[PDB]
RNA sequence: AUUGCGAUAACGAACGACCUUAACCACUAAUAGUGGUGCUAGCAUUUGCUGGUUCCACUUCUUAGAGGGACUAGGAAGGAGGGGUCCCUUAGACGUUCUGGGCCGCACGCGCGCUACACUGACGGAGCCAGCGAGUCUAACCUUGGCCGAGAGGUCUUGGUAAUCUUGUGAAACUCCGUCGUGCUGGGGAUAGAGCAUUGUAAUUAUUGCUCUUCAACGAGGAAUUCCUAGUAAGCGCAAGUCAUCAGCUUGCGUUGAUUACGUCCCUGCCCUGUAC
């Protein structure tokens, strides 16, 4: 199998409902329990944070840490 | 380390420096063996107990994050949390158990 | 003219030099405000001599420092020492000896290296 | 279960390489009942051991 | 008042590069997007359009803080390690041809001028320009 | 795999049965440093190393992963299986462990 | 340690086993540094803040040279280093010099190393910091600045016989912001093709440098085995040596900076204290 690198409508719908469930989210988490590739995860986090669904606590390019709120 | 304490403050909710102290105290072996061939069981001193705990924790983290996707901070955080619990899933807890049960066999 | 002193600090091959004089509390390193010292992760290592005694102590004096040689880390340890030594030298001359030793008690409680160079040296051949 | 004991005297180095120290240790729960034990790491007076077996005595 | 020394480095540079690009007076060499900028590099600059403006801003600040500079010192400044394959790394200087045109371009818009004792020095109009952008960058906070 | 079983039957365990001392069934084994008897207290621990060392090689380089493997009803040998003290050759040469 | 009390057929005598560093302070001097003064730019306008370029004061920082500062007493420190050099043989005789080749050839064995197997990373942009050296008139060494070129490199001038100029040797690792997403992959760069330069009388079997293309083994290494106790190991780079050109080498220097003992005679090795053998 291979991670997805282009976003189908099904996973887009999946992301928006699943992500608010998690205590802690990071690039590694989205690649693990969802199945998107790392290049999607970096895009998703910036979008979801802008949209206000996840709360930042620190950002460092080589690490990122967001929380449920 | 700076990133690690942040993660521990979100997975679970304790003061993270408290979680570190628990992992240290909970992990250090309390009995060991020496070569005499044959082996004999002996007690271990409090200072060596601290040294052993630190070494086991970071070695477990390093190997978990080689050829990884998770970063060092992710795996180190997970080790510490699992070891503050009694959870045998942590690398360090397994190592402690083997040392002590072998010592029991030889004493 | 105006009350002033100068003092120096050392680490390994860095040499910080500080001038202290009466004025309005400003602290600059190489002409830049101390909030910009770099690397970022070590920046609190320089705030120590300020927060440890309290900011109210500085309102009447200007500190400006130059740092010269060494490396990125060693020169950070130089400047913090030059500030601390500079502060007591000003009190020693222009106020009572009581407040002077009040300062020392605070510094040497936290970290001896704020006043005394560590004296380590490269191993000879 | 575990038993705590306090180091009151250090007796000497032992073992084929000197890797082990013999020590005289006093039980913490009640004084006396002193026993002699072998300790692997660096140790000093007033250190506390966790004796996981109690009724056993160092060789001599 | 405010001086360039009052602002963080990779914050002034980003602001000024964005401003300088909008004015459109800064003349680009045209061979841009082929050149590596260094014989030690591998692959060209990754930001295909913007990178020339970014360097123009950096040079202006570096001169402002100093007495004067010339092209040779800039090549040392922007140099780096080259891999040399199986042999150990070594320091190598950057491209001269990029830096020379950067200085010539800034001189046409009057930020910089030729100094006695050689090299380039900041113009008084350069001071006035850079000090204005500094003020805006803090005020945006 | 079957070669290891034979030695264990006859009473001996090679210490380092791995690619540094096999030459190229067309193989032949070229030396036997520090062999030990089946009676040694650590016999199983060394036994599993030989099996594990040979499995690693066929997986890593050759991609492979009555007999053993595919086409045989048991995957690979195990210390408490197919060891039956056939010949006690470890008494003719007192290798180690009486 | 033949380094000492005592004892007493003994008493009194002879070689081997002082000199320089680290570290505090008076004195020098300036080719090093600081402050003030005159002029002057920008910002702001209590009269400040950050700079550029004519004199004056000083010596604390630097300097380097000189002088003094542990004896077993807590403290800078209870140290580091200096066996070898009478016989025979003689015409082109144990010669002179020129051109070309070899010392670099390789089924293999033994050994010191360099680069890697990646995310504690690779690549791009930005930030931005040392110490020890060495340099021409004998003539052409170290080279700033201007111009040309994608680059390597070229060209016109300039300072220095040097604490003065190259040189603040603006070194690398490192720090910040982005791309990549675990796939021998954008890890790794051997082997090989085409072209452009530089040294030299001469680069073919190819000194070295640059550009595009080619893209190998290698997924942390068996039995064995080396060095190491603090500014030390290890990581990173620079200068000198040899030298027309040519380093993965040797010595020195700095930058970042741990873990683990403070012991023993188990292994290896050295040293000392019954019998005519």
């Amino acid at each position: 199998a291979q991670h997805a690198v282009i976003l189908d409508q099904e996973k887009y719908d999946r992301i928006l409902k699943e992500v608010p469930t998690y205590r802690y989210v990071s690039v590694s988490v989205l690649v693990d329990r969802l199945k998107i590739g790392g290049s999607l995860a970096r895009i998703a986090l910036r979008h979801l944070e802008k949209e206000g669904i996840i709360k930042p606590i620190s950002k460092h390019s080589k690490q990122a840490i967001y929380t449920r709120a | 380390i700076k990133h690690t304490l942040d993660i521990i403050n979100v997975l679970t909710d304790q003061n993270p420096i408290q979680v570190v102290v628990d992992a240290i105290t909970n992990t250090g072996p309390r009995e060991d063996t020496t070569r005499v061939a044959r082996r004999q069981a002996v007690d271990v001193s409090p200072l060596r107990r601290v040294n052993q705990a630190i070494a086991l924790l970071t070695i477990g983290a390093r190997e978990a994050a080689f050829r990884n996707i998770k970063t060092i901070a992710e795996t180190l955080a997970e080790e510490l949390i699992n070891a503050a619990k009694g959870s045998s899933t942590s690398y360090a807890i397994k190592k402690k158990d083997e040392l002590e049960r072998v010592a029991k066999s030889n004493r | 003219a105006v009350p002033s002193v100068q003092t120096f600090g050392k680490k390994k091959s860095a040499t910080a030099v500080a001038h202290v004089k009466a004025g309005k509390g400003l602290i600059k390193v190489n002409g830049s405000p101390i909030t910009l010292v770099e690397p970022e992760i070590l920046r609190f290592k320089v705030y120590e001599p300020l927060l440890l005694v309290g900011l109210d102590k500085f309102s009447n004096i200007d500190i400006r420092v130059r740092v010269t040689g060494g490396g990125h880390v060693s020169q950070v340890y130089a400047i913090r020492q030059a500030i601390a030594k500079g502060l007591v030298a000003y009190h020693q001359k222009y106020v009572d000896e009581q407040s002077k030793n009040e300062l020392k008690k605070a510094f040497t409680s936290y970290d001896r290296t704020l006043l005394i160079a560590d004296s380590r040296r490269p191993e000879p051949k | 279960p575990v038993t705590l004991a306090k180091v009151i005297k250090v007796l000497g180095r032992t073992g084929s390489r000197g890797g082990v120290t013999q020590v005289r240790v006093e039980f913490l729960e009640d004084t006396s009942r002193t026993i002699v034990r072998n300790v692997k790491g660096p140790v000093r007076e007033n250190d506390i051991l966790v004796l996981m077996e109690s009724e056993r005595e160092a060789r001599r | 008042g405010v001086s360039v020394r009052d602002v963080a480095a990779q914050d002034f540079i980003n602001a000024y590069a964005s401003f300088l690009q909008r004015q459109g007076k800064l003349e680009v060499p045209g061979y841009v997007d082929i050149v590596k900028t260094s014989s030690g590099n591998e692959m060209p600059p990754q930001d295909a359009e913007g990178w020339f403006y970014k360097r123009a801003a950096s040079v202006a600040r570096h001169i402002y803080m100093r007495k004067q500079v010339g092209v040779g010192k800039l090549n040392k400044l922007y140099g780096g390690a080259k891999s040399r394959g199986v042999r150990p790394y070594k320091h190598i200087d950057a491209s001269g041809s990029i830096n020379r045109k950067v200085l010539q371009a800034l001189e046409k818009i009057g930020i910089v001028e030729i100094s006695p004792k050689g090299g380039r020095r900041i113009s008084e109009n350069g001071q006035r320009d850079l000090d204005r952008i500094a003020a805006q960058t803090l005020e945006e906070d | 795999m079957c070669f290891i079983v034979d030695l264990a039957n006859s009473g001996l365990i090679h210490c380092d049965f791995n690619e540094f001392n096999i030459m190229i069934c067309g193989f032949v084994v070229i030396d036997f440093p520090q062999c030990i008897s089946i009676q040694h207290q650590d016999a199983d621990y060394y036994f599993q190393r030989d099996v594990d060392c040979i499995r690693r090689f066929f997986k890593k380089k050759l991609k492979y992963e009555e007999g053993f493997g595919d086409g045989y009803k048991y995957a690979y040998p195990d210390f408490k299986r197919d060891v039956k003290r056939t010949d006690n050759l470890d008494e003719l040469v007192q290798a180690s462990g009486f």
